[PDB]
């Protein structure tokens, strides 16, 4: 977690290493309130990184377990760029950028049994239309 | 490691 | 809440513009010679800037003189001056004898001279000068920090918006106000 | 045998005493004259009783001392006086070791003329002179009391040492290299003291009264009342109202130079004849020109950028250590919170995986460079790299700047 | 309803705070496994997981927790102070 303050995809070596766009590694540069550590990461990063729209300047969230990219929002420091503008300007995060934590959490066996039955994950038109059906109980 | 030895050949308050 | 249908006409509409109603080198130099200004500590010698900062950047002096808006010093009598401060002074025990190097060293003990003759004098050569003002600087990064705007008035950031007459930022009512009676310069 | 005598040569004020004194003398080097004509010598300033308009003339013009005459002055005044100065007296010069100071980037004519007057003018056996941050690293050689804070939480000298030299005329950035500054890293940042009075002198000037000609007031008040964000701009700004401080105006029938209260604090009520100016706002954004000095408008880069520049100019392999070695001295350093704010905005800056630790010494920040030079100035060191009288003489005058002391040896 | 759905986003940015913190991946952790069923295989999976990379890891670890041991040995007495050498720093930043 930090702000992006690189973002330099690069290409392969030849043009015959891969099929069609041939997108190897790209390189991030994110802050802390302790440093910047500059990461590489898959093309799949990158594509996630283009999904949740992601400049320079904004503070993101990468999780290593699951290879998720969430957009906290944009940093103070360009909070005074523009004098009228739609961002959620966050502030830049503590602690080091890689930090590694252990969560515990209390759930019911009833909980996952509900996860299971009702799982919230599919982006299809299916899945929505399924999501904004009322949950009714089932056996 | 080669730097270590560049940087050893400075001057050291001497001439 | 929405019109769904939109009446356009093909000479006038179009999306690249939407409209309803009712630095330079000239803007640096300007910058740097306020901040040099800024930087003299007796107000009688503030007119004496355009020369050593014609010395130091090199640009003419005519030019900053005229394009940019702003806002000798050792005579007999300052001997006289030193005179009267001997006063202060004790124990002091003199002697002297004549040489080509006391000669010398008279030379530099009744210099009064100027800093400006001596960057302008040919004694200092091209790279000395180079690395003793202009090495010196920053040269690679230029800004590493985010850059911030304040309020011209009172330096607030809550809220900032430009005046309609000359661009310079401002903050609230009474700032409008202060802005427009005494600090607007273009009016 | 004689204690050698150590001056540190300031644009303004001149530390100097013998090498065996604890604590050194102060003289503020500057004839100064009041509205009527009558003249003031170095320490007299503070006698002055009409505060108001009085000019300052300095043999440093821009950091270089090119005026020789009121120079030689203040040198007579600061040395042969001894009624004053707890009766320290220099009798006659002649054998008594001399170390000294001056800026980083001298003129090589300038620094002649410095070497021929300071040795034959007054004829000392030896010297030594080069900027503070020479004598910096010998702070290995002594038991000092120097506190130090890190940027990643909340043989009589160091090989590698960073020193920050914010002073009156301008602050520098000199890594120093076993000794020797790497004299292509040397970077001079243009904001000082200086230009801190004058940007308040304007400051104040807008929002108060004109006090554009009262230059001593505007520097007792930038000494007594002024602060770095603790930790940012905007954090300050929010509680402006909190830390706001009022400074009592001068009262020539009670007191020649003013003094602050702290609203907040119980205190004495003041006399109903007595002016007062509140300060909110220029308490903090004023030292802030230090790290935006797009503030005041200014387009010159701040110090983080200032400091990044000489790290990347030095060896790879070095500027880690550097980095983490980093000093500070100077007058502008005992402001509140500019150590621990420096700190901060490098570490934000640098990879993760280095640390920087910055130390400044306690107490009037101006006296540690006098303070690590003569502890210097009594080791084997000052010893060895002292030039003797007759060994300049045996020279010609260029050659003791250009090769003992001047930046173009090693340039 | 549309002048409900300044009330909704203002509930929905109350609870997300604390839901979000300390909450435990359900499906990183495979205790969700009703989606398996439609893109992946039986003998597939069982391949997966008999060809685990798990070895190869360890022998990694153990390789470069060997080469450390002997540059601790090499090294000596590591410490963290503040650093006045090359070969010193340089030693501890391998290290670390
Ligand atoms: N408490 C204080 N708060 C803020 N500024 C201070 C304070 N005390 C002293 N100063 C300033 O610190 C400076 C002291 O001068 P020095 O640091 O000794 O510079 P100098 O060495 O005399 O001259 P140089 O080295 O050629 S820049 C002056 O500009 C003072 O105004
Ligand atoms: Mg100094
Ligand atoms: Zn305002
Ligand atoms: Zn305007």
């Amino acid at each position: 977690e930090g702000e992006v303050t690189e973002l330099t995809p690069e290409d392969a070596e030849n043009p015959l290493g891969g099929y069609g766009k041939t997108i190897s590694h790209v390189i991030v540069g994110l802050k802390s309130a302790k440093g910047t550590k500059t990461l590489r990461l898959d093309p799949t990063i990158y594509e996630s990184i283009q999904r949740e729209k992601v400049s320079i300047g904004d503070v993101i969230y990468i999780e290593a377990n699951t290879g998720a990219v969430k957009r906290v929002g944009r940093s103070d420091a360009y909070a005074t760029e523009f004098d009228l503008e739609t961002e959620e300007y966050v502030p830049l995060p503590k602690g080091e950028v890689h930090k590694k934590k252990e969560i515990v959490q209390d759930v019911t066996l009833h909980d996952l049994d509900v996860a299971n039955a009702r799982p919230q994950g599919g982006q299809d038109v299916i899945s929505m239309m399924g999501q904004l059906l009322k949950p009714k109980k089932t056996e | 490691s080669l730097d270590l030895s560049a940087l050893a050949n400075f001057p050291s308050f001497g001439e | 809440m929405k019109a769904l249908v939109e009446e356009i006409d093909k000479k006038t509409y179009n999306p690249d513009i939407y409209f309803t109603s009712l630095y330079t080198q000239q803007e640096i130099l300007q910058s740097d010679r306020r901040f040099m200004e800024l930087n003299t500590e007796n107000f009688s010698d503030l007119p004496n800037v355009p020369t050593l900062l014609s010395d130091l950047t090199g640009v003419p002096r005519d030019r900053i003189e005229s394009t940019t808006k702003p806002i000798w010093v050792l005579k007999p009598e300052t001997l006289r001056e030193i005179q009267l401060s001997y006063k202060s002074t004790k124990l002091p025990k003199p002697k002297r004898k004549n040489t080509n190097r006391i000669v010398a060293l008279k030379k530099v003990l009744s210099s009064k001279r100027n800093l400006h003759s001596f960057l302008d004098s040919a004694l200092l050569n091209l790279m000395d000068k180079n690395v003793i003002y202009h090495n010196v600087y920053n040269k690679r990064y230029f800004k590493v920090l985010p850059l911030i705007t304040t309020c011209s008035i009172c330096g607030g950031y809550d809220s900032i918006s430009s005046c309609v007459n000359c661009g310079n930022k401002i903050c609230s009512v009474s700032c409008f106000k202060l802005h427009n009676e005494t600090r607007c310069r273009n009016r | 045998e004689t204690p050698p005598i150590v001056i540190d040569n300031g644009s303004y004020e001149i530390k100097f005493g013998p090498s065996t004194n604890k604590k050194p003398f102060r003289a503020l080097n500057a004839l100064a004259k009041d509205k009527f004509g009558t003249s003031y010598l170095s320490n007299h300033i503070k006698n002055i009783k009409d505060i108001s308009s009085i000019t300052f003339r300095r043999p440093h013009e821009l950091g270089q001392l090119t005026l020789w005459e009121l120079e030689s002055c203040i040198w007579d005044y600061c040395l042969f006086n001894p009624s004053e100065f707890d009766g320290f007296d220099l009798k006659e010069g002649k054998g008594h070791h001399l170390v000294a100071s001056e800026s980083c980037m001298t003129l090589p004519e300038l620094s002649k003329h410095a070497d021929q007057v300071i040795f034959e003018e007054y004829e000392f056996d030896s010297l030594f002179k080069s900027p503070v941050a020479v004598f910096v690293p010998f702070t290995k050689s002594y038991k000092g009391e120097m506190r130090t804070i890190s940027g990643k939480d909340e043989s009589d000298y160091h090989d590698f040492q960073l020193v920050i030299d914010s002073g009156f005329n301008c602050t520098w950035i000199i890594p120093v290299l076993k000794g020797i500054p790497y004299y292509k890293a040397v970077k001079k940042l243009d904001i000082g003291g200086r230009f801190l009075t004058g940007l308040l002198k304007e400051t104040l000037s807008f929002r108060h009264y004109n006090m554009m000609d009262e230059t001593i007031l505007v520097n007792n008040i930038k000494e007594q009342c002024l602060f770095v964000s603790p930790v940012s701009y905007f954090d300050s700004f929010k509680t402006k109202d909190k830390h706001a401080l009022e400074y009592v105006l001068p009262d020539f029938q009670t007191s020649f130079l003013g003094y602050v209260r702290n609203p907040r604090k119980e205190n004495v009520p003041l006399p109903e004849d007595a002016q007062i100016i509140t300060l909110t706002d220029e308490l903090f954004t004023i030292p802030e020109t230090f790290f935006h000095p797009e503030i005041s408008q200014i387009t010159k880069p701040g110090i983080v950028e200032a400091i990044l520049e000489s790290l990347s100019m030095l060896p790879e392999i070095v500027r880690p250590l550097m980095v983490g070695n980093i000093v500070c001295t100077g007058g502008n350093f005992n402001l509140p919170n500019f150590a621990q704010r420096l700190a901060a905005e490098l570490q934000r800056q640098l990879p993760t995986d280095w640390t920087c630790h910055v130390s400044v010494p306690e107490g009037d920040c101006a006296l540690f460079g006098w303070e690590v030079m003569s502890q210097f100035a009594k080791t084997d060191s000052y010893r060895k790299a002292r030039v003797t009288r007759e060994e300049y003489y045996e020279h010609g005058p260029d050659w003791c700047t250009k090769h003992r002391f001047g930046y173009q040896n090693w340039i | 309803a549309s002048d409900y759905k300044d009330v909704e986003r203002t509930l929905l940015k109350l609870f997300k705070k604390n839901n979000q913190v300390n909450r435990v991946d359900l499906d990183f952790l495979n205790l969700v496994f009703t989606l398996n069923d439609k893109d992946l295989t039986s003998y597939h999976a069982e391949e997966i997981s008999k060809l685990t990379c798990v070895k190869n890891f360890v022998e990694e670890v153990n390789k470069l927790r060997e080469t450390n041991k002997q540059l601790q040995e090499e090294f000596g007495e590591a410490s963290f102070l503040n650093f006045q050498d090359a070969n010193q720093y340089f030693k501890y930043s391998n290290k670390q």
